[PDB]
This record gives structure tokens, sequence and C-alpha cells, in this order.
RNA sequence: ACCUCGAUGUUGGAUCAGGACAUCCCGAUGGUGCAGCCGCUAUUAAAGGUUCGUUUGUUCAACGAUUAAAGUCCUACGUGAUCUGAGUUCAGACCGGAGUAAUCCAGGUCGGUUUCUAUCUACUUUAAUUCCUCCCUGUACGAAAGGACAAGAGAAAUAAGGCCUACUUCACAAAGCGCCUUCCCCCGUAAAUGAUAUCAUCUCAACUUAGUAUUAUACCCACACACCCAAGAACAGGGUU
């Protein structure tokens, strides 16, 4: 199967800077896993993008449609958007400016 | 005997072959998911399967604003404001994925169509997301709120004050002169309720159905 | 619907949508053949004498139903890469964004409350 | 297009529409027989049905008696219909009123016609009255019936 | 005087008669409706396989209306209901002189009264032994599919899934303008605009001075016989005798509409597995449910779909 | 615009002698078995109706004398009763309006 | 200076466009100072398409934002018995200039009547396109950067044709702002065998392929009062069991 242990795995071994991961409760109308994750540069954020979805699309669910990777013009934060869990890579820079980790823990209690 | 207002038909040419079979759906539909008795005023909390996640469910809560058409296609589109955010949405009864429907607080109000709420007081839509389902007695007719809102400042989405839209749920008085009464009553229209060609009478149709709904049980 | 020359709320909390000025962000243009913006679609918009790229994510005009009809034309500004500018959403996004094509993770990730 | 409109577009607008009708109807309600252009009494005579019905729904109920006050521009006919008209039609449940063609107006040659309420005291109409069973095609399948009730 | 009178079949019957040759005529009608019930035991036509290219027969169906339908993905399709109201094969004319080369039957639905046809047509469905039929359409079929006239046609069959075109007469709008005919733009409602605000502008250059043949002007609009091709099958009623087909058909409420197998190239060889001739009841194969759905489409009654 | 010829009487008779507009002879044309006039079979004889307006005119005006002014509406039920008549049992409790002359064979 | 001075201003705009191809985009090819992407160039292709705004009366133009592209033209610089009159043009008045003055002006400005009931001809119902995303695939190619073909799926959008279940304007119905359906190609060249000219040679040689329009279909098809109608100006059409 293509879970958050392979995703953590993948992330893993290729060696990301950072890593994070928020479980995402049911009533929240988005997801079940929230990963951000950190890399050195842009070509290590895109390295890092394509091998995961690389892997998402050899692995299994083939009944499973495929998934877009978003945020390719920029530079500095990429994204891709799984069945159940949604990987955000990005830079130190733009991690710490946009605080995802306060917003999608702290729904309401914070700036 | 609250008939749901989709059973009962607008007239028209269409033969009631179509009628039968639609009520057929529409109540072997019913059988799985539990429609409640709930009128254009009454506040519900709608819960429904998000095709966007993966089986994961939404709700909203809202007063009812609006119970529009009829059939299997039939809707209710309810109001709220969150954060400030007026939002509507026009919810299918029949759609297969609205898990639940629960009348947090059966209710009818002055009319039968609360749109104006839009153009009234932000207060007038809101409504706490978490409130609680109120009780009504089971014998016991349902409470009319015979409240009368106030409107934001005149430019409205519709002009309210107009005899055709009948509101008695606007207080006029207070936001409106009496000049702009009596120029809103050149619309009046004296003779629309006297033309008796113009009712429709559906007396029979309701029995018919009825009957329909009873051999279903 | 909007439009070119209609007048949209920023929610966000970019400095852009939230300082004052004496003209309201209007759309400029439409990326779309039709220049129809619903939600998801991207706008051109003059906020403050410039013009910067925004994301329409709730409009007064019906949709389909199901779907949400908000009080507002809501519009959240996106750089020209696609980075949001403002770094939270406060009013409700619609949900409906998800399954749309076109990149919306970012927006979805910012945003406070879905509906 | 008019693809399923049921009223005819009369007089100088609704308003006139509707008082026209009235006047027509409180003539019939006070006369129990009128001539008017076809059209105008094709209009009025589901009016008029609906009026006896209201009738029927008695002198005491409020909705009744404003809807009879509405549509009787002369009020000693409101008495008129709660109880002589009402009364003449309680067994029946449709049908109060007749209406036949009648020669062109000789004026302006409009399709004219008489509009009666059932059961008043004037002369009969000359109705039209269908073929006498003795006839030889009424005999012939006066044979046939006969024939297939004793064969079936 | 003249001798030229327009007779009607209750001119001469008296009060007595009327109802009796009502009843009478009403009761022939649906007897000779009962009789063709069981074509399969009176004398069928060779029953050949399906081989590809073959072209089976279609029906004439009742445009009953519209309603709404979900599928397992959650989306909705408007489905239009049309239902087979005594659909009946009448005739049979072999390729020579089907005015081409493929063999034509015709098929009528909606049977009417016989009070109100030509004689000639009334002698044509007496030697049919079948009451007269509103519309009768002439559908082109290879010989493998050739049916005897007279057998019955139902819903079943089609079956969901499928993909068929829907042909009737659109709803007449009468003499319409060219705004609403062709969609023009028009003029302008005010800045000076005189007495032209839907109005067709020039109509042609001032050289040829003439108009080319086939220029939209305003004129009738509506009421002739436009076709929706690939619409799909999304459930078939069997006991009401109801096709459920994709999207809007052309024409209104209770219209006849022909309806046949779709001639789309991308549905060309999806006929192996329905009915080849026609969907027989009196074959008794396997009585049909009384609702065949197509996979995707939400059943009414199913638990309420989650997309897990 | 303006005619650029004038038309020919030739051009003209074959418009106005189009059978579209000629005049279509009438087929319903019969006559009433009762008085022997002609009608069409959709309408009421002519002179028959003429009968029965003239009659209900002489009747209303009775009606007109015995009621006396306008919005004289009565709340009972009317007959109608010729010379030679008297109320019947059923005629009892019901306006009586008198004519002087015979029972029309045609009222019943 | 050849027709028209015995009621036709002109330019722009609106509406509707017919056509040419000397092609702006979409299609197919050859070459390249084309590794791939990209361009540049040429052949072929006119089925389809060819945006919205600010200033200006403007055609143009500049500018802003787009687009696959915002093509060059002809059609009485198409089209005022279809529209508009903003520039210009008539009677009023200024500024500047000429003139003794009257007056005048290729200039600047403010204002300024746009008639027609159609006789004749003609005419009034004649197999979609593009783009984006994804799969192939961050694979070919390339040192890298970068980045394909071809084929397929999904989304939209537009165009055409319909329709009302919903929504919306509304209300026994008509509509769009809503929904539904939309199906094959065209030929430039690249090859095979092979003589004239025993090699070779794609062949205005014979011959063999890409190579197909011989549109495929679909649609329609019943000789022979009155009332109602989803049919309709009349007429016609459908229903009356
Ligand atoms: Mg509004
Ligand atoms: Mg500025
Ligand atoms: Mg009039
Ligand atoms: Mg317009
Ligand atoms: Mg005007
Ligand atoms: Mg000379
Ligand atoms: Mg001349
Ligand atoms: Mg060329
Ligand atoms: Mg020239
Ligand atoms: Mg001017
Ligand atoms: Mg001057
Ligand atoms: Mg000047
Ligand atoms: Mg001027
Ligand atoms: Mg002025
Ligand atoms: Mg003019
Ligand atoms: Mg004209
Ligand atoms: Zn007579």
């Amino acid at each position: 199967k293509f879970d958050i242990d392979m995703m953590v795995s993948l992330l893993r071994q290729e060696n990301a800077r950072d890593i994070c991961v928020i479980q995402v409760p049911p009533e929240m109308r988005y997801t079940d896993y929230f990963v951000i994750v950190s890399g050195t540069s842009t070509r290590h954020l895109h390295a890092m993008a394509f091998y995961v979805v690389k892997m998402y699309k050899h692995l299994k669910c083939k009944r499973d449609p495929h998934v877009k990777i978003e945020g390719k013009d920029t530079d500095d934060w990429l994204c891709v958007d799984f069945g159940s869990m949604v990987i955000h890579l990005m830079l130190p820079e733009t991690r710490e400016i946009y605080e995802l980790e306060k917003l999608w823990t702290l729904r309401s209690y914070d700036d | 005997r609250f008939l749901s207002p989709e059973f009962i038909p607008r007239r028209g040419r269409t033969d009631p072959l179509k009628f039968q079979i639609e009520r057929k759906d529409m109540l072997e539909r019913r059988k799985v998911l539990h429609i409640p008795e709930f009128y254009v005023g009454s506040i519900l909390r709608v819960t429904t399967a998000d095709p966007y996640a993966s089986g994961k469910i939404s709700q909203f809560l809202g007063i009812c604003i609006q119970r529009s058409g009829r059939g299997l296609g039939a809707t209710f589109i309810l109001r709220n404001v969150i954060e400030g955010q007026g939002v509507e949405i026009c919810f299918e009864l029949y759609n297969p994925r609205v898990q639940e429907i629960q009348v947090v607080k059966l209710e009818k109000r002055l009319d039968d169509s609360l749109l104006y709420l839009r153009d009234a007081l932000p207060e007038y839509s809101t409504f706490d997301v978490n409130m609680k389902p109120v009780v009504q007695e089971p014998n016991q007719k349902v409470p009319v709120n015979e409240l009368k809102v106030k409107m934001k400042p005149k430019p409205w989405s519709k002009r309210w004050e107009r005899p055709n839209f009948n509101i008695k749920g606007i207080r006029f008085d207070l936001c409106l002169t009496e000049q702009q009464m009596k120029e809103a009553q050149k619309w009046n229209q004296p003779w629309l309720e006297f033309d008796m060609m113009r009712e429709y009478d559906t007396s029979k149709i309701e029995a018919a159905i009825w009957k329909e709904i009873e051999a279903s049980k | 619907a909007i439009q070119k020359m209609t007048r949209v709320r920023v929610v966000d909390n970019s400095a852009l949508g939230n300082s004052p000025y004496h003209r309201a962000p209007r759309c400029i243009h439409v990326y779309k053949k039709n220049g129809v913006g619903k939600v998801g679609d991207q706008i051109l918009l003059a906020i403050k004498g410039q013009k910067k790229k925004a994301l329409i994510v709730g409009h007064c005009m019906p949709g389909p139903r199901m779907t949400p009809r908000f009080d507002s034309n809501n519009v959240v500004l996106i750089e020209d890469n696609g980075n949001p500018v403002g770094t939270r959403i406060k009013t409700p996004i619609p949900t409906s964004l998800r399954k749309r094509e076109g990149e919306y993770s970012k927006v979805l990730a910012i945003a406070q409350n879905f509906v | 297009i008019s693809h399923g409109r049921v009223f005819r577009r009369m007089g100088l607008g609704p308003e006139s529409r509707i008082h026209l009708l009235r006047n027509l109807l409180t003539g019939l309600v006070r006369h129990e027989r009128i001539e008017a252009p076809w059209a105008r009494v094709d209009e009025m005579r589901g009016y008029a049905e609906k009026l006896i019905d209201y009738g029927k729904l008695g002198d005491t109920n409020e909705r009744a008696m404003r809807m009879a006050d509405f549509w009787l521009t002369e009020k000693d006919l409101i008495p008129k219909l709660f109880q002589v008209l009402a009364p003449r039609y309680k067994d029946q449940t449709g049908g109060y009123t007749r209406m036949l063609q009648i020669p062109n107006r000789s004026l302006d040659r409009a399709k004219m016609a008489v509009i009666e309420y059932k059961g008043n005291c004037l002369p009969p109409l000359p109705l039209p009255r269908r073929d006498s069973h003795l006839t030889l095609l009424n005999q012939l399948l006066q044979g046939l019936r006969q024939d297939l009730r004793q064969s079936q | 005087l003249h001798g030229k009178s327009g007779t009607w079949w209750d001119e001469h019957l008296s009060e007595e008669n009327v109802p009796f040759i009502k009843q009478l005529v009403s009761d022939e009608d649906k007897a000779q409706l009962a009789s063709k019930l069981c074509p399969l035991k009176d004398e069928p036509w060779p029953i050949h396989p399906w081989e590809p290219g073959s072209f089976r027969v279609g029906l004439i169906a009742l445009k009953l209306g519209m309603m709404p339908l979900w599928t397992k993905d959650g989306q909705k399709h408007v489905v239009t209901l049309l239902q087979v109201q005594d659909c009946h094969v009448l005739k049979y004319t072999s390729k020579e002189n089907c005015n081409g080369k493929m063999a034509t039957l015709s098929v009528g639905g909606k049977t009417v009264s016989r009070f109100r046809k030509a004689t000639s047509i009334l002698e044509f469905y007496r030697e049919l032994g079948l009451p007269p039929k509103q519309t009768v359409k002439i559908f082109n079929i290879t010989d493998n599919a050739a049916i005897k006239p007279g057998t019955p046609l139902y819903a079943a069959h089609f079956r969901p899934g499928q993909y068929v075109d829907v042909t009737a007469k659109t709803i007449g709008k009468g003499f319409q303008g060219v705004m609403k005919r062709w969609g023009f733009k028009g003029q302008p409602a005010t800045h000076g605009q005189t007495k032209t605000h839907r109005r067709p502008g020039a109509v042609a250059t001032g050289d040829i001075g003439r108009v080319w043949p086939g220029t939209k002007m305003p004129g009738k609009m509506g009421n002739i016989y436009r076709t929706e091709y690939g619409l799909k099958v999304w459930r078939i009623n069997t006991k009401h005798n109801i096709i459920y087909v994709n999207g809007s058909v052309p024409g209104h409420k209770n219209c006849l509409v022909k309806v046949k197998d779709s001639k789309l190239p991308a549905y060309k060889d999806l006929g192996k597995n329905l009915p080849f001739p026609t969907y027989f009841p009196d074959g008794d194969e396997e009585e049909l449910p009384e609702d065949l759905y197509d996979e995707n489409v939400c059943q009414p009654g199913a638990p309420s779909i989650t997309f897990a | 615009a303006a005619p650029k010829n004038r038309r020919t009487i030739e051009v003209n008779r074959c418009r106005r002698r189009n059978p579209q507009k000629l005049i279509k002879v009438k087929n319903n044309i019969d006559v009433c078995p009762e008085c022997g006039h002609l009608k069409q079979k959709h309408v009421l004889c002519a002179y028959c109706y003429e009968k029965v307006c003239k009659e209900t005119a002489e009747i209303r005006r009775q009606i007109g004398k015995q009621e006396g002014g306008p919005f004289k509406a009565p709340t009972i039920e009317t007959v109608v009763l010729y010379t030679g008549e008297t109320p019947s049992e059923q005629d009892q409790g019901k306006r009586i309006i008198e004519r002087d002359r015979k029972r029309p064979s045609w009222f019943t």
C-alpha cells in the first residue's frame, strides 16, 4: 500500500532536511495526514517531489486517480495532494514565514 | 399531517405517471434517509459526505430560508454567517450524499421565504454552529416565530417592500418612510387575490399522495 | 461570477489586501477565455494602484447545488508564481476548491475554516 | 410564444380583464342568462363555476363572503348567490353553467355566446338534440348491442 | 345541400348508442392489443444471432419528463423519462424498396382513436390487426434483425449502459425574430438608436445585389426534427416500460420520440449483449427485475454513499 | 418604399382571384328539424333563438315590474306561469311571474 | 474627366457579414547556422478561428491585460429605404490670422431636424474547434541546463443543436446566468521495384504503399362541423376512445 509510512520512509531515504507530520482530525474536511518538509534548495525540492510522486504512481492504487504537482513554477514551495495525505515541500524561510505548523495544530489560536 | 412540499406537484400538463415514478423513488429513498418535517425558518443541521475528501462528512447548520423544487430534485437553501461571512447552501433533499438532516429548531416564520435575511441585519442570520437541538412536544402545532427583522440601509437585493413579495417579517416602519410605503403600494394588484381561476386546488392530489405514502409504509 | 470591474473583497492577511485605499480593489482581468470568474479562477486585481493576481474563493452568484454561496466576492492574493501573498485566510473557504483543476493546495493550507 | 397560457388577454390589461369578467359575472348572477362575445363568455365560465362553489362554501364563511363581495358589484346579488344559486346546485358537483354559440353579432359580426346558469326560470334554450334512437343507423347499432349482449 | 358535409362518428349516434359505441370500440382496441402479447407463439420470424454490423430496430417512446439521478462518483445527471406506449412493429420492407440498400421496419406507438384517422390508415391497421398509432417511424435494419409485423416492443429492448439516439420534433416557437432565432446581438438600447433594437443589421453586401440563399433571417423556429446522439441509458423500468436517457431530448413533454441504438462510431459494436432482434417477454428466459440499473447509478434505497 | 411599376390587371387578377382569397363554401349549414329553419351545426337556430329572446325579454319586463327598483333581487326562486296555470306544490314559496299569453309549446 | 449634379453627403462605430490567400493560429511536410525545446526559412492547407479595455470622433496609433492567434486584403475605402451623427458639412458664436471693410480661413472650441406604409428581384431551418492538466514521462534527446514525440484519459471554454430536473429571471409556461449532446478525411511529401540511360532513379515510365470524397451517415416518409393543443400571424399541423 501507499501510506504515511511509505511517505516518511521515502522522505527519510532521500534525506529531507526536516520532516513534520500532523494528524488532521476527521471533522476537518481536508485530509488525514499533513506532511510538511523542508529542503536545501529548489532543485532538492523538485527531486524529492518527483521521486515520491513516481513512487506513488508505480507502487499501487491503479483505481486511485493520478496526482498533481503544484508549485513547480515557484522555487521555494511545492506541494502534492494525495487522496488522504498532503505534503508541503518548502525552504526554511518559507516554512518560518508561513508557520503552517501553528495553523494546522492551533486552528483558531494563532495569528 | 405534514405533506412535504416536494410531493405536491406544480400544475402542468406533465403526465401523472411521471409523478408516481418520482414519488416512488422519493419514498424509497426516505426509507433510508429520514427527511424530518421542517419549514422555512427552522434551523437545520445537514450532514453530507464529501466526495472531495475520502468518506469524510461535513456538517452545516443554518436557517432554512427557502424550500424550492418538486419531486426528486427538491432543494432547501439554508443560511448562516461564519466568522462574519454570510454563507448560503442549497441542499438537495434526495441527494444520496446527505447523510443526515437534523431539525435543530423546528419553527415556522411569518413568511414562506426568508430571502430578505440577506438584507436584514447579520444578527438575524447568525446561529451558533454547536447549538443544541430544542425539543417540541409530540402533539403540538409547530411554533410560528413572529419575529420581524430589522433591515440594513435601503439598497436591497430585492424590493422587499413591494406588495408582490408579501413580506410580513420585516419592520418596514423603521427603515422606510410613509412616502416610500405609499409609493410601493403602486404595485398593489388587489384583484390578484380574488381571481378564482389562479388558485391551485391540491386537495385531491394531496389525498392521492397520502394514499401512496401509506401504501409504501 | 467575477468579471472585469467587479469590486472584490480581499479575504487575506496580506498588507495589500488589508491596507486602506481610496479605491476598492477591482478585477482587471479574468484568466479565463470567457471573462467570467468562478471559484478557483484567477483574476488580475487593481489594488493600491498596483496590479496583482488573485484567486476567487467565493462569490454571490449561485453555483451548483451543495456548494456555498457567499455574501461577498471573496478573493485571495497570489504571486505570479502562485504563492499566496498573505499567510492566513480568515473567512470560510469552499471545500470544492480541492478537486478543481489547478493548484489550490497552498490556499487550502492557509485557510482556517472550510465550508 | 404562449405555451400553456390559459388566460386570454382582454380589456386594457389584467385589472381591466378582471373588471370585465366581473361585470359579465354580475350580469350572469342577476339575469341567469347573458349574451356576450364568445371569448369573454368562455373566459368567464370558469369564474361563474367558482362562484357557485364559493356560494356552496356557505354564507358564514368569511373567505367566501369576501370573494362574493369582490365579484358581485351589485350587493343585492350576494344574498341571491348564497341562498338561491348555491342551494340550487347543492346536489351537483359541477357543470353549473350552460354555454352555447349564438349567431354572430349583427353589429361587428363577433362570435357570440349565450351563457346561462342551469335550472333558471327562463324559457329553455334550443338545445342540440342527438338523433332519435329510432333512426336507421341507431337501430342497426341497437341490433349490434343486443347481439353482443346475447352472445357475450 | 351540396353534399360535401363533414361528418364525425358521433354526428348521427343517439344518446344510448354513443356510450355503447365508445365501450365497444375501446374493448376491441384492448383485445387487439392483448392478442399480440405473445409473439413467439405466433409464427415468429427466424431469430438470428447478433453479428457485427447488425442494426436492430428501435422504439417510439413518449417523453414523460425529467428527473435527477446520481452516480456513485457523486455526480448528478439530469435524465429524461421515455415511456414506450403500445409500441408495435407495423411494416417490413426489403432493401430494394427501402429507398436505399438496407431493410426497413416501420414502428408505431401511442394508440389513438380510430374515429379520427383516414380510411386508408384504418384499413392498413385493420389488416395489421392493431389499433392505429399516433406516429409511425421507419428504422433501417439489416435482414438479421427483421421482426414480424405486429410484434410489440418494450423498454427492455434497450439496456442500461447502452448509448442511444433520440430524434423528435423540437418545441415550436413560431415565427421568431432574428435575435431569438439565431442569437444575433441586436442593437444598443439607448445612445440614439431609433426603432432598431432587435433587427437584423445588414443582410448582405452591396455588390451581389441579392441575398444569399440560406441567409439567417426571421422565421419559424422549432417544430423540426432534431436528433440528440449518444445519450446513455441509465436505467429501465420494465414494469411501466420507462427508459431513463441521459440529458435532454428534443420536443415537449408527452411528445413521441424515436429512440434507436446510437450511430456514433464509439458505440459501433456495443450490440453484442443487447437483445438482438428485440426483447421478448414471452420468451421468459429470465423475468427481468422491475428496475434495471446501470452500474454507476446510485440506486435509491441503497445505503447513503460514502466516498471512502 | 414606393412601387417601381404599375401592377397589371393580369397580375392583380392572379392575386385577388386566388383560392386563398376566394370565399369558401360552408358545408355545416343544415335545416333545423324543429322549425325547418336554416342553422349551422354548432350554432343555435337563429329563429328559435329569437323566439326565446323575445319571450325572455317579456318575462324580464314582468320581473322588473314586480321588483320595482334597482337592487331588489329576490332571495327566493322564481317561476313563470302563463294563463290557465296554477302554482304547483313545488312552485310554493317561489315568486310567480305571470304572463298574459298562453304557454308556448317549446316552453315546458 | 468616361457614368451619375430632374433628393444618394462623408468618416468612424453598431448589426450582419460574402469572398481572396499573398496564412496570424490550428493541420501536413522539406531545409536549417534544427542535439532536445526552440526558433528561422520554404511547400501545402481558406474547414474552423482570429479578445477585452484607457486616451482620442477616429480608422490607425500608443498604452494595459490577454490569447493558439489577436493575419493582409476586397466587397460603392461591404453594409445609414437596418441603426448611430462623435469628426467633417448648413444657418449662431468665439480664439488666432488675412482683409480698409464686407467678408474669409485646408486652423482651434461650443451648438446644431438623419423621411420612407416594400410594388418587383433576392432571401427567410444547408460528421465541432481550441486550449489546459494528467498518462506515456523529468522517458526520447541532451554534459548539463533544459525538454519531446506519436497515442490515450480528464477537465474546462467556445460554437452549433436542444431542454427545464434542479438553480436563477420566474411560474400551469417562456428563458439563461443553468443543464445535455456533438462523429472522417483531403495529398506537401516519404518510400518499394524499375526502364528510357542494362548502375542508379519515388514513376508528367509502366507499376507497388502511405492514399483517403464515390462524405459516412443519420433525419423525414400513412393520396383523398366543432372544440382543445406543448402547433400556429392567417393557413397548415396534432388530439378528441
Ligand atoms: Mg441584485
Ligand atoms: Mg497609479
Ligand atoms: Mg384588445
Ligand atoms: Mg442588447
Ligand atoms: Mg427605441
Ligand atoms: Mg476629353
Ligand atoms: Mg431619377
Ligand atoms: Mg498558399
Ligand atoms: Mg478603392
Ligand atoms: Mg456633429
Ligand atoms: Mg459658423
Ligand atoms: Mg473647423
Ligand atoms: Mg462639435
Ligand atoms: Mg444644447
Ligand atoms: Mg433612418
Ligand atoms: Mg420596413
Ligand atoms: Zn329552428
